[PDB]
């Protein structure tokens, strides 16, 4: 009953892989 | 014998209709346990499709609290040094030790996610396991 | 049913006709219970329903089908090709 | 078909037992070796090919075996796969790996309890 | 009481979340004469080779320790509308208990 | 005439003739794991209705309907081996190929666990013989072939005007399948849950079958 899950925005999922010049000019 | 249409209509139909009409003169057995006791839906034939368009899956997500609790908890200890036995029903791992005593120290009301992680961290340290945190 | 002689492939396509089968429910036991206008590939064949004495204006193997399943009073229009197959 | 195979047994002990007193022996002695002999001797075929032989045998060597029936009055089968078709040689391949199959138990279980053609 | 939402919000699969490296004990219940057959939970099983350090050591019954890569290992290819599976899991193993 | 009129006339009357309930529970359904399921690249249409939802991209049956599905499926089981119906195990997989073989001989009953030869079930008036009784009822474990598609005999069996009732997965097809139920037929746990629940359907039915041929011969 309130063990039903609950629809949210998926944790567990790992930050996208920026390239190696990404940040820079 | 009767009819191998299998695209007809379920089965229970055609023998329905086939005995009905007569010239089946013995009724299978099948039959009489069919009308007595009903599957939940007619097994009728369908020709699968495919999704076009804006279509999705109505099948959901599974999560809960617990897991964006784990999500940190994973993010800074890891796998703790137990390893899990999947045949344990109630294998309360570290990850379940910290989200219980979160769940318990949220029953408090700090606020403050950082010191309800430490906290937990304490009553780990309470509780007598080694938490090895990549510091 | 084919095969090389005649005879036996009628007798092959008797054999075969018996084990595939439809059930029909005619409303009153001599027409169909309301209108349809389908088409298979290429074959729009379109009945309407009629009422007691009026006869079978129907396609000839039309005719013939449905002075087997036991209809007996329709119309039917089919039109665009008219293979006896489709 | 049976019964034709009961009858061609029993024609070939009477035929034994005529041959037995054409020879002048006992029917109780008269055997199957001596029986090609006579036989042999008695009708003299010039045929090179051995199976085109007056031949007088066992006749279940003469007869092909009938196969049994794999079901009684009730329908059902017999056997337990006979609804693969093979039920013999899948039967057999059955108990060969069950033999394998306590072979490799009693492989691990001595562990754990310790020309032809 | 107990329902079936209840059964499976505290099961060790949802509390064990994703398995990216995390480490499991599993048994082996199969071999085939170089492969073991570890079947630790979960849906299918992984299968693995003797080491050679603790060679007979690894035997019908014995626990192992296992890293869990991921549980089905499936990918639709090219030109297919479906995946195909292996039926496997295919995590690495380290040693015992 | 009318005893054998009687003496199936009323097991007909009850949703359990047998009482059907206690021989599992939602319990033990959870505790041989046959709720798990495939990758989610690999779920099925017709399975949107008969799962509870996705974990991590791994889908769970709802095991509530489950129980539903397979009560009327142990009930349609039970009632036919009381009434002498030849039960077909066809589970082509080989896995569980040795322990399947040996449940229908335990059981006085019969199984296809083989590659299936073609015209088994349509052409059997010359495969097997002149005369010949097909089987009235046909149980798949696996629904899947070893080549992951529809094992034929789904598609033959159905045809041949004879019901299924199947073990189906999250990535099968339902369809000519009369009684299914879905659950995971990947497991030894879930398919040992399987193989102890059918063999308990047929023998809990074959000794009220014989009970009541001795209350025919009790009076008489
Ligand atoms: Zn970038
Ligand atoms: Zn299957």
């Amino acid at each position: 009953n309130e063990d039903l899950p609950i629809s949210m925005e998926n944790p567990y999922k790992e930050p996208l892989k920026k390239c190696i010049l990404c940040g820079k000019h | 014998a009767g009819s191998r249409l299998e695209t007809v209509g379920s089965i229970f139909s055609r023998t329905r209709d086939l005995v009905r009409a007569g010239v089946l003169k013995e009724k299978p057995l099948w039959f009489d346990v069919y009308d007595a006791f009903p599957p939940l839906r007619e097994p009728v034939f369908q020709r699968p499709r495919v999704r076009y368009g804006k279509a999705k899956a109505p099948i959901q997500d599974i999560w809960y609290h617990e897991d964006r609790i784990r999500a940190k908890f994973y993010s800074v200890y890891g796998s703790g040094q137990r390893a899990f036995d999947l045949f344990n029903p109630n294998f309360k791992s570290t990850c379940q030790r910290f989200v219980e005593k979160y769940t318990e120290l949220q029953k408090l009301g700090e606020t403050d996610e950082e010191k309800l992680f430490v906290e937990t961290g304490k009553a780990l340290l309470a509780e007598g396991v080694i938490l090895r945190r990549v510091g | 049913g084919k095969a090389t002689d005649r005879m036996d492939a009628f007798r092959k396509a008797k054999n075969r006709a018996v084990h595939h089968l439809h059930y029909i429910e005619r409303y009153e036991d001599h027409t169909i219970f309301h209108d349809i206008s389908l088409r298979f590939k290429r074959t729009h064949i379109k009945m309407k329903k009629q009422p007691k004495g009026y006869g079978l204006r129907c396609h000839r193997a039309i005719i013939t089908i449905c002075r087997l399943i036991g209809i007996k009073d329709m119309y039917a229009k089919v039109s665009g090709s008219i293979n006896m197959l489709s | 078909t049976e019964d034709f195979i009961k009858k061609q047994i029993e024609e070939f002990n009477i035929g034994k037992r005529h041959l037995a007193n054409m020879m002048g022996e006992d029917p109780e002695t008269f055997t199957q070796e001596d029986i090609d002999r006579a036989i042999a001797y008695l009708f003299p075929s010039g045929l090179f090919e051995k199976r085109a032989r007056p031949v007088m045998k066992h006749p279940e060597q003469i007869f092909p075996r009938q196969r049994a029936i794999q079901w009684g009055e009730d329908g059902r089968p017999f056997h337990y796969l006979f609804y693969t078709g093979k039920q013999s040689y899948y039967s057999l391949m059955h108990d060969v790996y069950g033999m394998l199959l306590n072979l490799e138990k009693h492989q691990s279980h001595l562990q754990a309890k310790s020309g032809s053609r | 009481v107990e329902s079936f939402a209840s059964m499976l919000r505290h099961s060790p699969l949802t509390q064990m979340g994703p398995a990216k490296d995390k480490l499991v004990i599993g048994r082996i219940f199969h071999i085939v004469e170089n492969d073991l057959y570890i079947d630790f939970g979960g849906k299918f099983h992984c299968v693995c080779r003797r080491p050679e350090v603790d060679g007979e050591k690894y035997q019908k019954g014995t626990r192992v320790r296992l890293r869990l890569l991921d549980l089905e290992l499936t990918s639709r290819f090219l030109g297919a509308t479906t995946d195909t599976t292996v039926l496997e899991a295919n995590a690495v193993l380290l040693g015992i208990q | 005439t009318d005893f054998n009129d009687k003496i199936l006339n009323e097991p007909l009357k009850h949703s359990d003739f047998f009482n059907v309930k206690e021989l599992f529970s939602v319990r033990s359904l959870f505790d041989a794991r046959v709720h798990l399921g495939h990758k989610a690249g690999c779920r099925h249409r017709f399975m949107e209705p008969y799962i509870f939802g996705s974990r991590l991209d791994h889908d769970i049956i709802d095991l509530e309907q489950t129980a539903t599905h397979l009560q009327l499926a142990l009930n349609f089981t039970a009632h036919m081996a009381y009434r002498k119906g030849i039960i077909l195990f066809i589970s082509r997989n080989r896995q569980f190929s040795y322990l399947i073989e040996n449940m229908a001989r335990d059981c006085g009953e019969y199984a296809h666990t083989r590659y299936f030869r073609g015209g088994m079930l349509t052409n059997a008036r010359l495969l097997f013989g002149p005369t010949v009784r097909l089987p009235d009822l046909i149980i798949f474990l696996h629904t899947l072939n070893n080549i992951f598609e529809p094992h034929v005999a789904v598609r033959d069996a159905a045809k041949m005007n004879i019901p299924t009732v199947g073990i189906v997965d999250t990535n099968c097809n339902p369809c000519l399948i009369t009684y299914p139920v879905p659950g995971n037929d990947d497991s030894p746990l879930a398919v040992h849950l399987y193989c102890r629940l059918f063999q308990t359907a047929i023998t809990r039915a074959k000794e009220k079958r014989q009970q009541v041929e001795a209350l025919y011969r009790l009076q008489g």
